[PDB]
């Protein structure tokens, strides 16, 4: 009997996920044995902090990370939905029916569902990418994860997906958004009614001169310089000493008369910032002030790689050769107090749009500040799936999607003889944990939720043709209700290749473990 | 000592199932034979569920209640004991999880199981046949399941006629709208109790209405033909009874007065010559004490039909007699299901097919939180037919699912069969069981699967 | 939520189990070539018999499925007599093969079905092989080597030739020619230690407990007429109550004296019957049984006549001499008529100072057999007698039914290959059912392979001759029986070596170990309850 232990080995797991999906969710304190706390109330990301010791779990978290690497969105649909799938096996390997035939009615019930979920699609996506039609798609990405911050948010990371897309239609050949051109930043102080959208990267550290900001100059020229600021000498070794004090005057005055001789002629090409990814000395920093040039020191190379898509700079090998053919053009940079502190910021006027822009975050919590930056991440995986592979189409979400398949599956059950009826009679009662999890986490009870959901999607009808409302969901309520209500009125939809996507994961995840009798393992 | 919680409620379920699972090779004619060890030397090889359940020592007091509820059916009808304690133990296997692990009230799945109840009655007198009850020859073929492979077969010509007779003198048919319908008042235990006197022929062997008594008449010289003989049970009778003694100073005082005195009574069979009689005995039919038998008798019979009597059987030895007696019996409980309404049922698990097909259908048009316990009632319902497909060798995967696929098209009387292990009909190949016991196994197992749901807590105390 | 598929397989496993360690027991000792068992209580109770319904009642066995084997020889022992460690070998060994069927997943209704079906099958094959012997009493010496199948299993076979004579001449004897029946309740059989085994012979009449001591008595007496004397000759007492007045002891003797009076005035009417009738004839005898006691003044009285003096005879042995000697039971002395006395032939009394019998042997019409078996040690007397016991049940059978079978396996391995070819050519059962006609197949050829393991001879060689045989007949258009020969190793002729089995103890063998082995596998659990 260890293919039971096996569930009951995932079952001690399946209820940490039945808390996190729904707008009782919590994030999860992991202490590292490095002394650093990561705090994310994914649960894709929660996974890779996780130690999994039985391999028949890692079945489930490699399926759920392809979720999270395609699609961005869906985790929780998918680590639920074949947790269950277990569970509703269970009864039937007790019941004398072989895994054989299991495995082969939720083939049988895979295909019967992916042919429906065309004729389900309520609403289609015009792909405006405008302000208020990406708020239908954001809302219910930020819902159950964080309450009362989905007014807020909303603002914010659709007005700065609007910023990076270009002005197109009806084209796919071309893509456009990418994963990395949403950066989210953090900062102690402030509000999230404060908070603002910035058109581009956002640089948080000082500036390190006299020179707070540059002028209002249109198509500021940035140059980013890979070499460190020095004189100019042997590549193999070259370390300056001195012998005696006769040659320092001659090394001294060398230094200065190398150095502003290169600023000199940079200056004079229109070059008003000058990027250094190495360190800069100190000679350097003084001819840098009176030229107006604005100091910037960017270590980090994965910054460098989003900023040559806006401005179009090249990193140059050597120091002293401004191309100008290499050379970025930026329209307005400013330094502004935001969170409290100075910082330059880096944004954009009309030339030149940026394909990476840089949200802004404030407020006085530390736990839930870290909160929002893992939230935004998974909508920005949204956008992505606005492309060719049914970007378009939308399915009615909130629990009515789980409950709408019961009824045609049940329907495809008797019109196929055989033993299959076993498992497609099973596969649509695994359905029922989705509206089950909203209602029991949410305090309602489970002998009248429960039973309104089904009369919701099953009435009588004197006709052929369907009628009254067919939208309604699952409710969490909050403030007080009779039944359920129409899922329309919140316009809390779910994308079809999100949920498309999570359905051929979840179900081959369920037949791995199923298929398996037999664990053999060894000691490290 | 106490059991709270939802720990309790697992005990009361997991009680009555280890009985009913262990006893699921009890039932239908394939049923295999049973081993129990005793601390003496002998054991019970027979298969019987009434002889098992009664030596089985018992903790839970959940399987006691099991037990009183066998001994009821078991003086109902002759067979279905291990049925009934089956159905009535899957029942509470099949919500487990709905009262465990789905939170679900017990009160809500009681209400359900009474609603459920009235539901499958419906259903069995659809599915069931109309049948002539005033048929001699229709009634004989009714009884002879229970006749044939046992030793009785040899007799079996004259057993259907002997138990014919018998079911017909205890029974009248009496029906109206202005005092009700008395449902023919039948009752095996007092009214058809047999008396077993030595010798005779079993086709020679007749049923007289009335009490049959030993004593002889106590004069030597007196009348043995009464035109108008009067009982009278202790106005110038014609015979006197006393349930005592008699001394013989009283013989000759009743001798001028035309009245015979017999002595020696039993209290027992007082309460059955009212029923004749009225005494608390004008019109009486014969009066004829001719010996039979080599043993006097007397004939305290009428014209009129009481409903009441004292069968005689005969035979070729007391040894016959009484194997004949538990034979004849249970052969009596088919016949009297049958007058109780005119109509039969399918065997081999058809019937119970039949109502898990239509509670099914019928449950999900009500749309309210008792649909969930009527899903696990359907389920209880096909295991009967699928233990006996176990016991048949046949796949119980594919027989299940290929035998519910047919009641959709086909009809519902088509059950499994213990000889072949195919599905095949009954009707056609003559496989026939009562409605009685069918109606009579479904309401006492739900009634006594809702009296153990209700027990929360086990209480120690005198 | 608890549904189990696990309730397959349970402790009939260790029911199956539990018979196949009393088969390896009781494999050892069946026929001829077997072992000679020995249980012990510890209190003195010792008993040699290779029988194993005897063995099973002195051993209490906790499991119960052995329980009912020994419960299913109770019907053997009664009406067949013989072959009660044959059914046991059949029950266990149909288990083992079966037991390779039941973890394929066959489910045993089919094992048991299987079964049944085979047995009515191997009646009809049981009708044509069995022969029907004539009731004609020329056939005892064809009956001298069918007794031997019984006689040579518990013995060493050196004994069976003494025995031989005694058990065909003993239901012979007493049984006219006719249908009728035969009882073995007249036959008593008496012990008496301090003698060898080899001594044993045939007793026409009864032998009696208590003999006359005294040296006077004729050894050998001719022709001697048997009289039942039912009157007491010991010490009597006057019919009133009185007492013995004597001054001296002189004067003891002559009221001592008027008591015996009574006794001698019968004594004088006793002795004139045998001057009477044949008195000075030779070749005359006159004895007195006398049931009860004898007075010490007597036996030299009937010393000088040469009457035999018998007392303290037992009662159930004194309805016998009735019906063997003739003469009616003579309760007083002056009703004594000649008529009553009986005929005798020639009686001798063997000396011994233990004990002394008196042989009513050799008369024209005895109607009883006596069968004395005598021997020094305890086990040859209960070894014997086990042996005597099974060979008249045996020999019971074959004289009142007229079919004989013949022994050795010969009915186990022709049934065997019978229901072979038919199952393939009828096959209007199931397709299921070879599973459980095989299983019954290969379970009746254990039997000739425990005979031969017995012997030390490879069981594979015997069972390819014999099966290598009998195709040759088929094609030679003729009946040859076929049987294993245990002393050579090789097959035998059972018509020509002798060996023979009834038809009554071999068709209720085959058919009782199919319905209790059958039954062993129908249990579905092992419940304790009750203490």
């Amino acid at each position: 009997g260890q293919i039971i232990k096996s569930i009951a080995a995932i079952r001690e797991l399946h209820q940490m996920c039945l808390t996190s999906m729904g707008p009782c969710g919590r994030n999860k304190i992991i202490v590292n044995h490095l002394g650093k706390i990561i705090i994310t109330n994914d649960a894709a990301t929660m996974l890779r902090e996780l130690d999994i010791v039985h391999p028949a779990v890692k079945v489930l978290v490699m399926a759920t990370e392809q979720q999270k690497i395609d699609m961005g969105d869906g985790t929780n649909l998918v680590m639920i939905l074949a947790g269950e799938l277990l569970n509703v096996s269970e009864k039937l390997i007790s019941m004398g029916l072989s895994a054989v035939e299991i495995i082969q009615g939720y083939n049988m019930a895979r295909k019967f569902t992916l042919k429906e979920l065309d004729e389900m699609v309520v609403g289609e996506i015009t792909d405006k990418n405008d302000k208020n039609e990406l708020l239908k798609m954001i809302k219910p990405v930020i819902s159950s994860k964080k309450y009362g911050s989905e007014d807020i948010l909303s603002e914010l990371v659709s007005e700065a997906v609007s910023h990076v897309l270009p002005v197109a239609q009806q084209a796919g050949e071309i893509p456009y958004f990418n994963v990395d051109s949403i950066r989210v930043v953090k900062i102690m102080g402030g509000s999230l009614s404060n908070s603002t959208v910035i058109k581009g990267m956002v640089f948080n550290r000082e500036p390190e001169g006299h020179v707070k900001s540059l002028s209002e100059d249109k198509k500021h020229k940035v140059a980013v310089f890979t070499c460190p600021l020095d004189i100019a000498n042997t590549e193999t070794k070259g370390t300056v000493l001195l012998h005696n004090a006769q040659e320092m005057l001659d090394f001294s005055k060398g230094e200065e008369k190398q150095i502003d001789a290169m600023m000199k002629e940079i200056a004079d090409m229109g070059v008003e910032c000058i990027v250094a990814g190495a360190g800069v000395g100190e000679l350097a920093l003084h001819y840098l002030n009176r030229y107006g040039i604005l100091v910037l020191k960017v270590p980090s190379k994965f910054e460098l790689r989003r900023l040559c898509r806006v401005c179009g700079a090249t990193p140059l090998p050597r120091l002293g050769a401004p191309t100008p053919e290499e050379l970025g053009l930026v329209e307005t940079v400013k330094t502004m107090e935001i969170g409290g502190d100075r910082v330059t910021v880096f944004k954009q006027e009309q030339g030149e749009i940026s394909r990476t822009s840089t949200i802004i975050l404030r407020g006085a919590t530390q736990n839930n500040l870290d909160d929002i930056e893992r939230a935004i991440d998974d909508g920005v995986a949204a956008v992505k799936g606005l492309m060719k592979p049914s970007g378009g189409k939308l399915l009615p979400g909130a629990g009515a999607t789980e409950i709408e398949l019961i009824s045609r599956i049940t329907k495809y059950g008797e019109r196929t003889p055989g033993l299959l009826q076993l498992a497609i009679k099973q596969f649509a009662v695994a359905f029922e944990v989705v509206p089950r999890t909203l209602a029991e986490t949410a305090g309602l009870d489970v002998n009248e939720v429960l039973p309104n959901l089904y009369a919701a999607h099953n009435v009588t009808e004197p006709g052929a043709v369907k009628t009254d409302h067919l939208y309604k969901g699952v409710d969490i309520d909050g403030e007080s209700d009779e039944g359920v209500k129409d899922i329309r009125e919140e316009n809390i939809y779910d994308m079809l290749a999100t949920k498309k996507f999570a359905i051929n994961v979840a179900t081959e995840a369920a037949t791995t473990v199923l298929s398996i009798d037999q664990i053999i393992m060894a000691k490290k | 000592e106490r059991t709270t919680g939802r720990q309790a409620q697992i005990s009361n379920i997991t009680a009555a199932k280890a009985v009913a699972d262990v006893i699921r090779t009890c039932l239908g004619p394939k049923a295999m034979l049973k081993m129990l060890l005793d601390p003496m030397g002998g054991l019970v090889l027979t298969n019987d569920g009434h002889a098992i359940l009664r030596e089985i020592d018992v903790a839970h007091p959940a399987a006691k209640s099991m037990l009183e509820l066998s001994r009821t059916q078991d003086e109902e009808v002759g067979d279905g004991t291990t049925t009934v304690i089956i159905l009535a133990g899957e029942i509470l296997a099949q919500c487990a999880p709905y009262l465990i692990e789905k939170n679900i009230h017990p009160v809500i799945i009681i209400q359900a199981l009474k609603k459920a109840l009235t539901d499958a009655l419906e259903v069995i007198k659809q599915v069931s046949k109309p049948v002539d009850v005033e048929n001699d020859a229709a009634m004989k073929k009714l009884i002879q399941a229970s006749i044939g492979t046992k030793y009785v077969i040899h007799w079996s010509e004259k057993m259907c006629e002997l138990a014919l007779d018998a079911v017909k003198t205890v029974r009248k048919d009496l029906g109206q709208t202005v005092e009700g319908e008395p449902n023919f008042e039948i009752d095996i235990k007092r009214y058809v109790r047999v008396e077993k006197i030595p010798g005779g022929d079993v086709l020679d062997s007749r049923v007289l209405k009335g009490v049959l008594l030993n004593k002889d008449v106590v004069h030597p010289k007196m009348s043995r033909h009464i035109e108008n003989p009067r009982v009278v049970l202790l106005v110038r009778p014609t015979l006197v009874i006393t349930e005592k003694g008699v001394s013989d100073l009283a013989q000759h005082y009743l001798l001028k007065g035309g009245c015979s005195v017999l002595r020696r009574v039993k209290k027992s069979d007082n309460n059955r010559i009212a029923r004749v009689t009225g005494a608390t005995g004008t019109n009486c039919g014969l009066f004829k004490v001719e010996m039979i038998g080599d043993e006097y008798f007397s004939f305290l019979d009428n014209c009129k039909e009481p409903k009441a009597c004292t069968i005689m059987l005969r035979g070729g030895s007391k040894d016959i007699l009484n194997e004949i007696d538990r034979n004849l019996q249970d052969a009596m409980a088919v016949a009297r299901n049958v007058m109780l309404s005119p109509s039969l049922s399918p065997g081999g698990g058809a019937t119970e097919m039949a109502v898990s097909v239509k509670l099914a259908e019928k449950a999900k048009q009500l749309e309210g939180i008792q649909q969930w316990p009527y899903q696990a009632v359907a389920d209880a319902m096909e295991c009967i037919p699928r233990t006996l497909i176990q016991n048949a060798g046949g796949d119980p995967i594919r027989l299940l699912s290929q035998l519910r696929a047919k009641h959709a098209q086909g009809n519902f009387t088509t059950g499994i069969d213990g000889d072949k292990g195919k599905i095949v009909d009954m009707v056609s190949y003559g496989i026939w069981e009562p409605e009685v016991i069918k109606q009579q196994s479904v309401k006492t197992a739900i009634e006594s699967a809702c009296l153990l749901l209700r027990v929360d807590d086990i209480v120690s105390g005198v | 939520p608890k549904a189990e598929s696990l309730r397959r397989d349970a402790a009939l496993k260790v029911n199956v189990t539990s018979a196949e360690g009393l088969q390896s027991v009781l494999e050892t000792n069946l026929g001829p070539k077997g072992t000679l068992k020995m249980l012990v209580d510890g209190a003195g109770n010792i008993k040699l018999t290779k029988d194993g319904k005897v063995l099973l009642t002195e051993m209490q066995i906790q499991s119960p499925t052995a329980v009912l084997i020994a419960r299913a020889a109770a019907a053997q022992d009664e009406i067949t007599g013989d072959g009660t460690t044959t059914v046991v070998c059949l029950v266990g060994e149909l288990l083992r093969q079966a037991h390779r069927f039941i973890q394929e997943g066959v489910h045993p209704r089919i094992i048991t079905d299987g079964f049944e079906i085979a047995r009515k099958e191997s009646m009809k094959f049981l009708d044509e092989f069995k022969i029907s012997k004539t009731n004609l009493s020329n056939d005892r010496e064809f009956l001298l080597q069918v007794a031997r199948s019984s006689l040579l299993t518990k013995v060493d076979a050196d004994l069976t030739e003494v025995l031989t004579p005694i058990v065909t001449d003993a239901v012979l004897s007493v049984y006219d020619a006719q249908a009728d029946n035969l009882d073995l309740h007249m036959v008593e059989i008496m012990q008496m230690q301090h003698l060898s085994p080899k001594d044993t012979t045939f007793i026409k009449g009864l032998v009696l407990d208590h003999g006359g001591r005294h040296p006077d008595m004729p050894t050998r007496v001719k022709n001697a007429y048997v009289l039942i004397l039912n009157v007491s000759l010991e010490y009597e007492k006057t019919e009133v109550n009185s007492g013995f007045f004597y001054s001296s002891a002189d004067q003891r003797d002559k009221l001592a004296a008027s008591e015996r009076k009574f006794v001698d005035a019968k004594l004088k009417k006793i002795i004139d019957l045998k001057n009477e009738v044949c008195g000075m004839d030779p070749d005359k005898g006159f004895v007195i049984i006398n049931q009860k006691g004898i007075d010490p003044m007597s036996l030299d009285v009937f010393a000088k006549h040469n009457i035999l003096a018998l007392r303290r005879a037992k009662r159930r042995n004194m309805e016998r001499l009735q019906l063997v000697t003739g003469g009616e039971a003579q309760n007083s002395v002056e009703d004594l008529s000649p008529q009553i006395l009986g005929f005798s032939g020639l009686v001798y009394q063997e000396t011994i100072g233990e004990e002394k019998f008196t042989y009513v042997t050799e008369n024209t019409d005895p109607k009883s057999c006596t069968i004395l078996i005598k021997g020094s040690t305890h086990y040859a007397l209960a070894q014997t007698k086990d042996a005597v016991r099974d060979g008249l049940r045996a020999v019971a059978n074959v004289l009142k039914d007229k079919n004989i079978i013949p022994g050795a396996g010969a009915f186990y391995i022709a049934l065997s290959r019978y229901l072979r070819s038919a199952n393939m050519n009828k096959l209007g059962a199931k397709g299921k059912t070879k599973t459980g006609i095989e299983a019954f197949a290969e379970a009746l050829l254990v039997i000739p392979k425990t005979l031969v393991k017995n012997s030390g001879f490879d069981p594979l060689d015997v069972l390819a001759m014999v099966e290598d045989e009998l195709d040759d007949a088929q094609d030679s258009d003729e009946t040859r029986y076929v049987g294993v020969d245990l002393n050579i190793g090789d097959s035998c002729d059972p018509t020509i070596e002798g060996i023979w089995d009834s038809y009554r103890v071999l068709r209720n063998a085959i058919t009782g170990a199919t319905g209790i082995a059958s039954n062993l596998l129908l249990c579905d659990e092992l419940l304790r309850a009750g203490r």
